[PDB]
């Protein structure tokens, strides 16, 4: 309630862009951006890949723009002010991003039995072919 | 020649107990010859002696003005009992009588709706936040706003309108900047009438989160990865027919 | 603080229960009370649930259907104060966990099939050879 | 002791050029004795002579009513002439005269924001919807609603409260059955002042109901496609090699 983050959970689909916002009075500090994962416990500071994810600033709002997403940009995400007074580092409440697909629910059993059944069928034959000539040459 | 009114206590003094209410009796007008003025305070007939008067002071046209007050109890004002200023003048021939009471029927409560903004508001740099009571009777009734605990000052509230039915409603409203509104801070409002639950209420305003989702999957499909798979099974039969295939003339 | 200490989603099947929890810092004397926020437009206020169970504050709801989708905050107020308010929860009821199949990774099945058929060629090849020099000799 | 009151026209009446305006100078309290008033129009001096008057009738307290009626035009009174009504009688030591015209000043013009039912009053039989108007000035406007052309009655509305710079605002409040509401209707707060572009304006309002939170559209992993463009030329190429084997083998 000095800081304000929106939304609190996105859900794109794979090669979208997103946006996320944080509503603070830029006179104090400067905003930061962190990211915290499923197998962190605290959030670290965020690289930046340049070209993809773009981080600006108004008088009254700090944005984040990430472009092109795919799989290994899920997590949960943080704007911090540290003050120019007092020192205390605020935070704001996080982000969540979900990416998705294009399939639905029905469509996946499908490719999953497709892909089993193609590499137990050529397992099969790269068994008999060492079997069966052998055999052959045994008598 | 002067005239005089009578003037009920506050809507706030009477409901709740570390104030003080009391009714006013005001002459004006009176001359430079007679300024000797006679007061009389009759409360159910029974004529009470702990008033009050206050000296008087010069107008602009050589008129007077005769303060008198008198305090009353908090249970008394709130049950109907009639209070009766008697004004005696040499000036004038008749004495004057003057009477205020409660306004007389069966209470009932108010209803406390707050509103947020407008979204065609969100363009500006002051927004107005709103907050409609209605429902009840008499038309006595208290409306404040706060915020953290400290109050906030920049509010007006419309007189109580007679509604379709004998009942009364109002509303009022704060203004605030944008920027505290959007940066997520709590605004409340707060209501003092005679029929409520300790004579008080309040509610409270401000931002919720949000969600962002996506739109469907149930009609379109995919492609841009099923198209590789169905161009990826074919060469698999087809190699697998050859590869069989050449493998067959060497048993025979 | 402890406002931020809380999840962001929820995953629950149909038939299910759901646990929510409200972890504060007050001594002993607080008051906990639960709400749930609503999709769409034109929808102040939220909806009030009720109190906390144990002298922890948890809130359960069992037989979980469809119809429960949405935010769920919890507030704190200790006496006359102002409250304070957690961030949310988003409950989305997925029926099904991510549908099981016969075997272990994703990325590696691309590389086993294409692993796979060279072996299978060069594999096929060399004994249309070996049995002719065999034979013949 | 005859008494003298003017008045002036009525704000829709002024604003539109289909109907008519006119002010109106009441004298009652006739007494029994002279049936003799003599009315005197001025228009900025000038004594005007397409005045109308309607003949008395005898009142409550022994007394009589005389109205006299004067028409005007509609770019005369928002401009600013002064309209003076005279009075003459038989007891009566001097004439009586007053003037009445259109308040001074900048003209602003105002902002229209409607506003949706709380929602815990959809536990009722009926809503309230709200049209806030701020600010304007002169305090001369007029606000109507209607609904699929046809117009409603039952709404309410405040008098003009004065703000903090000098502007005004007002609420108007319809009560409509939640029935009505929640179907999905379209209900429209109409506005006329002085102000505004050809002296009108209208706001809308509406319901659009509710969403689905479907969950059908299947999370994505992590290697679902990484190298399949690849794989495709692997299977030509050794597809190939495949038919060039078998037709060396099948040569023989």
């Amino acid at each position: 309630s000095r800081i304000w983050q929106s939304p609190r959970f996105i859900a794109r689909k794979r090669g979208f862009t997103v946006k996320m916002h944080c509503y603070m009075n830029s006179a104090s500090g400067n905003v930061s951006w962190l990211w915290k994962q499923e197998m962190d416990e605290n959030p670290q500071q965020l690289k930046l890949e340049k070209g993809r994810m773009e981080e600006s600033q108004n008088e009254s709002l700090a944005t984040l723009t990430i472009q092109g997403i795919r799989f290994e940009d899920n997590g949960i995400y943080f704007c911090q002010q540290k003050c120019n007074n007092t020192s205390e580092v605020y935070q704001g409440c996080g982000t969540e991003l979900r990416v998705m697909g294009f399939s639905t629910l029905a469509q996946l059993k499908q490719r999953n039995t497709l892909k089993d059944g193609i590499i137990m069928i050529q397992t099969l034959l790269i068994i008999l072919f060492i079997i069966v000539p052998i055999f052959l040459l045994l008598d | 020649g002067p005239s005089v009114f009578l003037f009920p206590p506050k809507p706030k003094d009477t409901l709740m107990i570390s104030r003080t209410p009391e009714v006013t009796c005001v002459v004006v007008d009176v001359s430079h010859e007679d300024p000797e003025v006679k007061f009389n305070w009759y409360v159910d007939g029974v004529e009470v002696h702990n008033a009050k008067t206050k000296p008087r002071e010069e107008q602009y046209n050589s008129t007077y003005r005769v303060v008198s007050v008198l305090t009353v109890l908090h249970q008394d004002w709130l049950n109907g009992k009639e209070y009766k200023c008697k004004v005696s003048n040499k000036a004038l021939p008749a004495p004057i009588e003057k009477t205020i009471s409660k306004a007389k029927g069966q209470p009932r409560e108010p209803q406390v709706y707050t509103l947020p903004p407008s979204r065609d508001e969100l363009t500006k740099n002051q927004v107005s936040l709103t907050c409609l009571v209605k429902g009840f009777y008499p038309s006595d009734i208290a409306v404040e706003w706060e915020s953290n605990g400290q109050p906030e000052n920049n509010y007006k509230t419309t007189p109580p309108v007679l509604d379709s039915d004998g009942s009364f409603f109002l509303y009022s409203k704060l203004t605030v900047d944008k920027s505290r509104w959007q940066q997520g801070n709590v605004f409340s409002c707060s209501v003092m009438h005679e029929a409520l639950h300790n004579h008080y209420t309040q509610k409270s305003l401000s931002l919720s989160p949000e969600l962002q989702l996506e739109e469907s999957c149930a009609e379109a499909q995919d492609g841009e990865l099923d198209g590789l798979w169905t161009t990826i099974t074919i060469f698999i039969t087809l190699f697998l027919l050859s590869v069989c295939y050449s493998a067959t003339v060497t048993f025979f | 603080l402890w406002m931020h200490k809380v999840p962001a989603s929820l995953m629950v099947s149909l038939g299910e229960d759901a646990h929510f929890q409200c972890p504060h810092n007050s001594s002993n004397n607080a008051n906990v009370t639960w709400w749930r926020v609503l999709h769409g437009n034109y929808t102040w206020p939220p909806e009030f649930l009720g109190p906390g169970e144990d002298p922890n504050g948890t809130l359960i709801i069992q037989n979980v259907n469809k119809s429960h989708g949405g935010i769920y905050v919890c507030r704190v107020q200790e006496g006359n104060e102002s409250y304070q308010q957690s961030c949310g929860t988003y409950l989305r009821v997925r029926q099904p966990p991510p549908r099981p199949f016969l075997d272990m990774g994703e990325g590696t099945k691309n590389r086993i099939i294409t692993a796979e058929g060279i072996i299978l060629l060069f594999c096929a090849v060399v004994p249309g050879t070996l049995l002719l020099f065999r034979k013949r000799w």
